DNA sequence: ACGCCAGACAGGG
RNA sequence: GAGUCUGCGGCGCGCG
DNA sequence: CCCTGTCTGGCGTTCGCGCGCCG
């Protein structure tokens, strides 16, 4: 417990709180700096105040400001709220803030929020599609399975090397029809995942066999429209790709749609005939 | 759906174990050479631009096709962790 | 005719009888023909198709005139300002329900193949209350505050919903718009709090040997004062479906063995038996009484994996549970909060969060008998014995139904309404609370259409009581709240392995899901919700070594999950080829020197 | 190469502050406009925090990967890219003590 | 299948002295129904140029030997004054619907 | 408070001009205070629409004002009310304050009136937010019009009287999203304000005073008024809307025409004939198809595409700037240093792309050359250059390219060089280069459309005219809407429009049904009756009667209860037609569709295609500078978020590696993602996860604060997360 | 604005 | 034998 | 000095995506 007192203030790294070139010469640095300067100035000005001559009132008054400063970087708002000069009456994001809440830092880790091999478009029913598969735009597939395709290009005569294969696709007017054959081949038995707007249950995400199609829309099977609460008035679903042979394994063995027919909630199925089918089978 | 997933499910003690197996199998299928298979002859894996899947399309699609048969063996500790990769490299050539 | 239920059931059966993938084929088959037949059937909404009943004009008029009588009854001075209002509402509440069965009765008898009707009867689209607003009439729409308007909405959507009846209907839509969106974030939150405590729970086991099971009740006590009744087929199924019998039970003739996973058909057997009167409870392994401190076993969880066979070890049941509870909420938490039959999300929050409800009911701390007094100011319900009574102050607003004369067990309703967990625990014990929470929780969900398995509610509630207080120390001082099983550890080795029986006398503590997550052992998981500020302060002071178990904490690290494939049970599993098995044996044979 | 099985938060010993510390930020010198380079010892100096350059050093005596782990005889620069710059910590020696608000204003004052 | 106004570069331009815009005109050309008499005519380019205060109808196209226009009175455009319109409209024999993007003539 | 004007289409703009917002100065209303404010209070009458509010977290907080609502002296929305002294209604109006309105007994406009005389003893009036049946003698004031109770934006709904407030909201909102189609048709059924909208809005161009027309250019209509004056009226040819919609004024007046004061000279971006027009009238069969219209999917006939019926022009303004770096100014020239001439064709004008050039994704729109390193050259790149040709341009290729998604044809270009006329060039910015591109959006499967009532949905399948539902007469339907989406939601108004629409088709006329006073079920039955003769009358004379098909459906129809048994098929089809439904043949089989199916003209608009529609798929790309998580922007789409909600989903499953992958190889493992890529390039098996930067950054942040966070081993001992950069020196 | 938990202090024997 | 640097916090709105 | 009660002090309140703006 003798450490609860601060006589040494750790400074956060330089790049983390970015000193960057904005526009025309504008410079943006993380708020933490403003708070750090505060502390630094206070402490220095104190040392000098003690060394100059120390009139009681002024030494305390400063140590006071000092104290508050030290609070500033740690936690802002627990006692008063520091502000950047006349521009934004905003609380300088203190260490505490950075760590707590909704879009904080403890939340950025926990929820890990941005996948490298991701995609998202509008969904559209695909009536002939089987639970096993889903309709994924080829155009979308191309970017999604780019690396997987680059190699495949070299295994065939479409391209000499990777970098070659890259430039070959940098423009849309340059794609030989041979490339689609390559991609169609690359995705042979791989599967991708689909995500719905609010991911409420485990079925909120499912794995399907991509069947490359033309256009912008993504063809989703009708029976799974019940798992993901999704109609087709424009709902959009995201899509991910399992990179390791392991990830793909689990994804097509335990996360695929067709294998998760019953709901974890109830022993009831979630692949029951919906609004349209029942009407047909009734009549 | 997929080939006899039920059959496969029943072959293991825990769902999530089957996945492990299939995955590890698909792993060694590629690494030590893709011909490290136990059922290639008469009826085997196949794609249709040609009948070219016989060589290297999907790894685990084979694994399951194998496990569905009764040739492979999956234990909690069947063969000493390091000596397996050694004996495997010695007997399977393709690199 | 094939309804969504008849088909629902066909899927289910198909699943169990023929196999998974084969069922999948069936699904598509239905999918295709139902889609094709639909087109050809030529079912289409015509403004006309919505068919208004001829009785609509009668029932409206009959209720119209009756409204007059109530008015004349008030214009004289007979009915108090209130009585008038509550009486009018009653009139419409019934009249509207009358038009309801009327519309349907019309379709049922005259138009069996009505596009709108057929969609509502087939599990397709449509609701009884909705059809009512097109052919019958949407009659009562509350004012801004909550007091329903005295004037109904005589029109339907078929005919012109007038200028003003629309504006009056807007209030409810705005409130709905505002309430519905408030339920959505309150539900996700609840699921964050539900996950915050049950994330660590995972199936990793060997049949836990502590056979202390949960007894699933088939009959419920007070619907009407006291009449024993067969619980509903659904609720009972929710409790015993795919469970594991803790002990052997011989009922109607067959021999239900121990550990056997009861199928839906078995759960059907028991009911039929209960019908005949051979069984009042059911021994079953439940998460409510598992020994595995962190995690639950195969026999106590049950059946339901996404697959219909026993639960596969390594399945994140904690989350699986937490989810099955958070989804139905979003759907029923909106109506249940909105209304007589059911109070919702606010209650589901008051439930998972142990706390003191709106209308409280003084429970009987003593179990003897009840009796009541007459004096002016405050009434009083006493649980007494010729030795002592537990005085219960019941002010003016509360209504008591226990009477001058008979018995009242500990924690029994002495007042009418809601009960406080802490008090029931103290009076009737833990076993009772758990059981109360569970069923009191399902009440809400059942009353709104969702059918979730008891399993899930159990998983969580358990964690609600994963903690306890201490009153007879040994290693660390008395007032302390610590993990129940961690005391079972201390107590077990301080009496069995090392001598000197220092009984570690504890007290069951009921803590709300939120509080349990707030205060758990690891801090990493606590650093997530409550106060990262606090959580860490203490965890620091006391160099706390976060042993990584549980998915929350182990996820932050970016490390493999302690459950699943990371499941210590299957992380390690090797595969062999008979060709490599003999080659390995050839390596053992080469071991014989010279 | 080991598996991370337990994490643990513990209070900071002034000596530990310094131990994680590389260099000491003693002056409020962000970056001087003429050259977008760190001013002095300040908040962004490269010693205290890290290589403003890839594998290359300061003056350029040693510039590639062959000698990746040695420091420059006339200038102290060991290198990998500039990640070392973002992982290193610095400490500020406060004159007269001050306390953690995290321990003082928490409803239960851990200190009170 | 294609059109070329002499001073126009893109499809979204407007020609002075001409009320209609290139888009409205190209549209009205889709309405033009021509009828050739034999396979030898796979691709025929109809030429037309009109100036001044005159209405440009489809019969204003200079006649071609084996091709006939059954849509004469179709309104191509309204020319004001100093209205200079000189275009070449391609015509082909095919089947179904082909987006202007698919062929790109 | 001040925002981008939303000008998807004129009505959108207009609506965004008058909507009342709560959030603002902050002094007034904040964001999480509101359940009492968010409610539609009593006084909101004629002052604030109770419908125009948004769907989502910020709800009830923002709302456009009402019809005649007018702010008097001090911010009080007053509403028009006409005076009625005694049983006498006047044509006199009093814009009354919210407060004064409570002092009187006001009545509704639907009250039977002979002129100034109330017509029924027991007639409706509303005291103070309370419905009261008053007598003609107490009626002190009456409402101006049902319209005043609502907003402009809502007023535009055909039969608003038959739709549920919730789906109605989606209605009024959708209109604000309408995109101007080159082809603009007015609804077959209107309400009465379509005209007023394009007029008070500044869509069309009206004639000031009476006169004649001189010149009618595609760019100007110089009119000559009778006062001896003549004005040249330029027309915004093709301008860029904020939201990238085309704004063009198409002259509707011929040369030399005596124009009446206030008559359309030109039509606005979306007007047909001085009428508000968005999306287009289209014949629709309201039946179920395979699954193409399952929950809310829409089946479209390829026929709508043949004739550009759903076509929209979209202009996007890509822009590039020549920045001044201390390494060397970034020049703008035709020279793209490394590989081909084939990519330089469209870049005809040295540097700039040539106008009227088809630009596909990945083509150079503008070329730019900056410098390769930060301050030093490259030892490894120095040898490569020398081997094939040391003399290589050190300049790096930083040229504005067509971002993935779509480009069209280059319509306009803007270049602002050194000696600036009266332009404001930002500092450092040497010069800027604007590139407007436009493209025809032929209605495709990805797009979404919806009718004014609330039926929203996306196109699932473009059926060939060859086999979709066709009418007795060869006339085939254009869209097929799923019936199931109508019972649940409550909006019979759509089914009422279809029927009225049906009559208008064969009767060849448009209508205007007011808000609550519009058309009635009997009257529409009437017009339909008139339609049966146009439909079946010509059929009688053209030479033929009824089909075996038409007769069988009749049998199944009477067995149903749609036609009285015993009457002639001619008489029965009429009865059935009056019901709003006719017989339809499959088109694929030629057989009829057992049972009459309604059909009619329904007004359906296309919703604006945001960069949210034009899909985002990412392989690899940039990364954040402080957090090492993937992010895009300009040309690299940027990764999707995996949120805790989703983490749990994987958590539930036994997907350990899949989750590990998500937190490591895919987003934060700096060394992992690198080796991962390379491994995949080779056809290798991705390496095992290194620690994520978010963790590391977390640790150090926690370290910035006193707290010491140290990882440990099996036995409580260290382990190292920062691989070797934390050790000192 | 709210709701909820947990808290520290002050009043009545 | 290719790799840097920018996109942040907040606000408004709109979709599911 | 004890127990009880009252205002008091701190935290939390879905998820994801688009667009556009601004120091
Ligand atoms: C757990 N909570 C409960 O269910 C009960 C207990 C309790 C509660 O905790 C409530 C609230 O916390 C309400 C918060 C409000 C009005 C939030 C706004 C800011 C919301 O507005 C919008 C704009 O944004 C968000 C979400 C949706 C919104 C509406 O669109 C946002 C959240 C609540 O309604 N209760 C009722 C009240 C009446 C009475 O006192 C009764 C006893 O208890
Ligand atoms: N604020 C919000 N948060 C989360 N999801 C939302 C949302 N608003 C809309 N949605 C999602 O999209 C759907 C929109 O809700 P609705 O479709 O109106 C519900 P509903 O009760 O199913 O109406 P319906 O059955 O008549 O179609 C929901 O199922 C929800 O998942
Ligand atoms: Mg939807
Ligand atoms: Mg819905
Ligand atoms: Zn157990
Ligand atoms: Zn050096």
């Amino acid at each position: 417990p003798e450490w609860m007192i601060l006589e040494a203030v750790p400074v956060l790294p330089p790049d983390l709180r970015p000193m960057v070139q904005v526009d025309g010469g504008r410079f943006a640095t993380s708020d933490l700096n403003d708070l750090y300067r505060r502390l630094i100035n206070r402490n220095n000005r104190l040392k000098k105040l003690l060394a100059q001559g120390a009139p009681e009132i002024i030494i305390r008054n400063e140590k006071r400001m000092l104290q508050e400063a030290v609070d500033a970087l740690l936690d802002n708002g627990r006692r008063g709220a520091p502000v950047t000069n006349p521009g934004s009456d905003r609380p300088l994001r203190s260490l505490t803030d950075i760590l707590s809440g909704k879009q904080g830092r403890f939340r950025q880790n926990l929820l890990g929020k941005r996948v490298d091999y991701s995609g998202r478009s509008v969904i559209v029913v695909g009536p002939q599609l089987k639970l096993h598969q889903c309709g994924l735009p080829k155009r979308m597939a191309l970017e999604l399975f780019k690396p997987f395709l680059l190699k495949k290009m070299e295994e065939k005569g479409i391209a000499p090397n990777v970098k070659a294969a890259r430039r070959m696709l940098e423009r849309q007017r340059d794609i030989k029809d041979e490339v689609w054959d390559a991609l169609e081949e690359v995705i042979h038995g791989k599967v991708v995942l689909l995500n719905r707007a609010p991911t409420l249950h485990r079925l909120g995400i499912q794995a399907f066999q991509p069947v490359l199609v033309e256009g912008q829309s993504i063809q989703l099977h009708p029976l799974v429209c019940e798992a993901f609460n999704a109609d087709f008035d424009g709902d959009q679903m995201a899509v991910h790709v399992p990179l390791s042979s392991f990830a793909q394994a689990e994804a097509r063995i335990q996360m695929l749609s067709a294998h998760n027919l019953l709901s974890p909630a109830s022993g009831e199925p979630l692949a029951k005939p919906s609004r349209d089918i029942i009407l047909g089978l009734y009549y | 759906a997929e080939p006899g997933i039920d059959k496969l499910f029943g072959m293991v003690d825990s769902k999530y174990r089957l996945t492990v197996v299939v995955a590890k199998r698909a792993q060694q299928l590629l690494r030590h050479g893709f011909k490290n298979t136990v059922l290639e002859p008469e009826e085997r894996p196949k794609m249709q631009t040609l009948e070219g899947l016989f060589d290297d399309p999907n790894a685990v699609t084979w694994a399951m096709k194998e496990l569905l048969t009764g040739r492979l063996v999956f234990g909690e500790n069947l063969v000493p962790e390091d000596r397996l990769q050694k004996e495997m490299e010695r007997l399977y050539p393709v690199e | 005719p094939q309804e969504k239920n008849s088909l629902k059931d066909l899927v289910y059966q198909a699943f169990l009888r023929l196999g998974m993938e084969k069922t999948a084929r069936l699904l598509d088959a239905l999918k295709y023909y139902g889609f094709t037949f639909s087109t050809t059937s030529g079912i289409t909404i015509g403004i006309d198709d919505a068919v208004i009943p001829e009785e609509k004009k009668q029932y409206l008029e009959e209720a119209d005139r009756k409204l007059l009588q109530i008015e004349q009854a008030y214009e004289m001075g007979f009915l108090t300002d209130r009585e008038r209002y509550d009486q009018i509402l009653q009139l419409w509440t019934e009249t509207t329900e009358k038009v309801t069965q009327a519309v349907f009765k019309n379709f049922e008898e005259n138009y069996p193949f009505n596009p709108l009707y057929v969609m509502a009867q087939s599990g397709a689209r449509g609701n009884p209350q909705q059809i009512r607003q097109l052919c019958g009439l949407r009659g009562l729409m509350q004012k801004p505050s909550g007091e329903t308007f005295e004037v109904p909405v005589r029109s339907s959507f078929r005919e012109g919903l007038t200028v003003l009846e629309y504006f009056i209907s807007s209030h409810g839509a705005r409130k709905g718009g505002a309430d519905t969106a408030l339920r959505t974030a309150d539900s996700g939150y609840l699921t964050r709090k539900l996950v915050d405590v049950t994330h660590e729970i995972v199936v990793r086991e060997a049949d836990c040997g502590t056979t202390n099971y949960i007894s699933v009740p088939l009959f419920q006590p007070d619907e009407v004062t006291r009449s024993l009744r067969l619980r509903k087929r659904a609720d009972i199924e929710a409790g015993l479906y795919g469970r594991v019998l803790a002990r052997e039970v011989e009922v109607l003739g067959v021999r239900l063995e121990e550990g056997r996973y009861l199928s839906m058909d078995d759960v059907h057997l028991l009911i039929k038996a209960a019908e005949a009167g051979e069984i009042q409870e059911v021994p079953v392994r439940s998460p409510l009484t598992c020994q595995t401190r962190y995690g639950v076993c195969q026999k106590c969880y049950g059946y339901d994996l996404s697959m219909a066979r026993p639960v596969s070890i390594g399945e994140a049941v904690g989350i699986v549970a937490a989810q099955s509870i958070g989804e139905p909420g979003t759907q029923l938490t909106m109506r249940t909060f909105h209304t007589d039959i059911t109070q919702g999300l606010p209650r589901v929050i008051e439930l998972f969060e142990a706390r003191r409800p709106k209308a409280k009911a003084v429970i009987s701390e003593i179990d003897g008998v009840v009796r009541i007094e007459e004096t002016e100011e405050k009434l009083s319900v006493f649980v007494e014995s010729e030795g002592f009574s537990k005085e219960y102050k019941l002010p003016k607003e509360a209504r008591l139904l226990v009477k001058d004369g008979d018995y009242v067990e500990a924690g029994q309703p002495l007042t009418r309404g809601a009960i406080d967990p802490h008090q029931l625990l103290e009076a009737k014990g833990p076993e009772a609370v758990e059981r109360y929470l569970v069923e009191e929780i399902q009440k809400v969900y059942r009353a709104q259409g969702v059918k979730l398995h008891d399993k899930h509610i159990e998983i969580v509630v358990r964690q609600m009581m994963k903690y306890v207080e201490v009153t007879d120390p040994g290693d660390s001082r008395l007032l302390e709240g610590q993990v129940l099983e961690k005391w079972d550890v201390e107590a077990l080795n301080e009496r069995l392995i090392a001598e000197g029986k220092t009984p570690v006398a504890w007290k069951p503590l009921l803590m709300g899901v939120t509080k349990s997550a707030l205060s758990t052992k690891s801090w990493l998981s606590a650093a997530s919700f409550q106060n990262t500020t606090h959580v860490l302060t203490e965890a620091a002071i006391a160099g706390k070594k976060d042993e990584l178990i549980g998915l929350k904490e182990n996820v932050i690290l970016g490390r493999l999950i302690p459950a699943g494939t990371g499941s210590d049970f299957v992380r390690f599993t090797q595969v062999v080829d008979q060709k490599t098995l003999k080659a390995i044996e050839e390596a053992r044979k080469e071991a014989v020197e010279a | 190469k080991k598996e991370v099985r337990k994490v643990r938060i513990a209070l900071a010993s002034p000596e530990k502050i310094r131990s994680w510390s590389y260099g000491e930020v003693e002056k409020p010198e962000t970056i001087n406009y003429r050259t977008l380079k760190p001013e002095r010892d300040g908040l962004f100096d490269e010693r205290i925090f890290g290589p403003i350059k890839d594998y290359e050093c300061a003056c350029g005596k040693y510039k590639r990967q062959r000698f990746e782990g040695k420091v420059c005889e006339r200038c102290g620069v060991e290198v990998t890219k500039s990640i070392v710059r973002r992982y290193r910590m610095g400490h500020i020696e406060l004159a007269t003590p001050a306390a953690h608000i995290w321990f003082v204003k928490d409803v239960p004052s851990k200190i009170g | 299948t294609s059109v070329y106004i002499e001073d126009v570069l893109h499809e979204f331009s407007t020609i002075p002295g001409v009320k209609e815009d290139v888009v409205e005109i190209i549209l009205n050309l889709k309405e033009l129904v021509v009828r050739f008499l034999n396979p030898s005519l796979q691709t025929v380019t109809l030429l037309l140029k009109a100036e001044g205060p005159k209405e440009v109808k489809a019969r204003d196209f200079l006649p071609v030997a084996d091709v006939e226009i059954m849509n004469p009175d179709l309104h191509i455009a309204t020319l004001e004054e100093g209205g200079r319109l000189n275009m070449e409209v391609r015509v082909d024999r095919g089947v179904g619907y082909v987006p202007a993007e698919k062929h790109g003539i | 408070l001040s925002q981008f004007k939303d000008e998807t289409n004129p009505l959108s703009s207009l609506r965004h001009k008058r909507r009342i917002s709560a959030l603002g100065p902050g002094g007034l209303t904040r964001e999480r205070a509101g359940f009492d404010v968010r409610d539609v209070h009593r006084t909101h009458y004629g002052r604030i629409c109770p419908v125009e509010t948004p769907e989502g977290a910020n709800i009830g907080l923002i709302t456009s004002l009402a019809a005649y609502a007018r702010v008097d002296e001090l911010g009080f929305i007053r509403t028009p009310y006409r005076r009625v002294v005694g049983g006498v209604v006047t044509d006199e109006v009093v814009y009354m304050t919210a407060t004064e309105e409570d002092r009187y007994t006001i009545a509704q406009a639907n009250t039977p009136l002979e002129g100034n005389r109330i017509a029924a003893e027991r007639v409706v009036a509303r005291r103070k937010g309370e419905p009261v049946i008053v007598s003609p003698e107490e009626v002190e004031f009456m409402d101006v019009s049902p319209k005043q109770v609502f907003s402009v934006n809502t007023n535009l709904i055909p039969f608003l009287e038959h739709d549920d407030a919730n789906r109605a909201l989606m209605g009024s909102n959708m209109q604000t999203q309408a995109v101007p189609l080159i082809r603009a048709q007015a609804p077959v059924v209107m309400t009465g304000l379509e005209e007023r909208v394009v007029r008070d809005s500044l869509a069309a161009l009206y004639a000031e005073e009476d006169g004649e027309v001189a010149k009618v250019d595609g760019n100007r209509i110089v009119v000559r008024y009778e006062d001896g004056r003549l004005v040249e009226y330029p027309l915004r040819r093709f301008y860029r809307s904020n939201q990238g919609t085309a704004l063009d004024q198409r002259p509707r007046v011929v040369v030399g025409q005596r124009v009446r004061k206030g008559d359309l000279l030109a039509d606005g971006p979306a007007s047909e004939n001085g009428f508000l027009a968005l999306g287009q009238n289209v014949l629709v069969a309201i039946m179920p198809f395979d699954g193409y219209n399952f929950e809310d999917a829409i089946v479209i006939s390829e026929e709508l595409l043949k004739r550009d019926f759903y076509t929209s022009i979209h202009i996007e303004r890509y822009e590039i700037e020549a920045r001044d770096t201390k390494l060397g100014p970034e020049r703008i020239t035709r020279d793209i240093p490394h590989l081909s001439e084939a990519a330089l064709r469209d870049l005809d004008e040295e540097g700039v792309v040539r106008i009227g050039a088809e630009v596909k994704p990945g083509d150079i729109l503008v070329g730019r050359t900056s410098f390769k390193g930060e301050s030093e050259p490259t030892p490894e790149e120095r040898l490569l250059r020398s081997i094939f040709g040391e003399k290589a341009r050190d300049v790096k290729d930083t040229s504005l390219r067509v971002p993935p998604g779509e480009g069209g044809i280059v319509v306009r270009t803007v270049r602002l060089r050194r000696g600036d006329p009266g332009v404001e060039l930002k500092p450092g910015v040497r010069e800027v280069v604007r590139v407007y591109v436009a493209q025809k959006r032929k209605l495709q499967v990805g797009d979404k459309l919806a009718n004014r009532h609330g039926n929203k949905g996306v196109v699932a399948k473009i059926l060939p005219v060859e086999d979709m539902p066709h009418l007795p007469d060869g006339t085939p339907v254009d869209v097929i809407l799923n019936p199931l989406g109508v019972p649940s939601r409550m909006n019979l108004g759509q089914i009422l429009e279809t029927h009225l629409g049906l009559a208008g088709y064969f009767l060849g006329q448009r209508y205007i049904s007011p808000i609550f006073d519009g058309a009635k079920e009997p009257e529409i039955k009437e017009l339909l009756a008139q339609a049966f003769e146009v439909y079946f009358g010509k059929r009688k004379g053209e030479g033929f009667g009824v089909d075996k098909r038409e007769v069988e459906v009749l049998r199944r129809a009477e067995k149903l209860g749609l036609v009285t048994p015993g009457k002639t098929p001619e008489e029965q089809l009429k009865e059935l037609f009056l019901q709003g439904k006719v017989v339809l043949y499959d088109g694929r089989t030629g057989e009829p569709i057992e049972g009459p199916i309604v059909v009619g003209q329904m007004f359906i608009m296309k919703l604006y295609h945001m960069v949210e529609d034009k899909m985002h798929a990412r392989s690899t790309g940039p990364y954040s500078l402080i957090t090492q998580q993937p992010l895009g922007g300009k040309a690299q789409f940027g990764g999707q978020r995996f949120g805790e909600m989703e983490v749990w989903a994987l958590e539930a499953y036994g997907a350990a590696h899949t989750l590990q992958e998500m937190l490591t190889l895919k987003s934060d493992d700096i060394e992992g993602r690198n080796a991962a890529y390379e491994a995949i390039i080779k056809g290798e098996d991705v390496p095992e996860p290194s620690v994520p930067e978010s963790f590391r950054v977390l640790v150090k942040e926690l370290q910035a604060l006193a707290l010491d966070v140290q990882t440990l081993d099996e036995k409580d001992n260290p382990v190292d997360i920062f691989e070797g950069l934390a050790s000192k020196r």
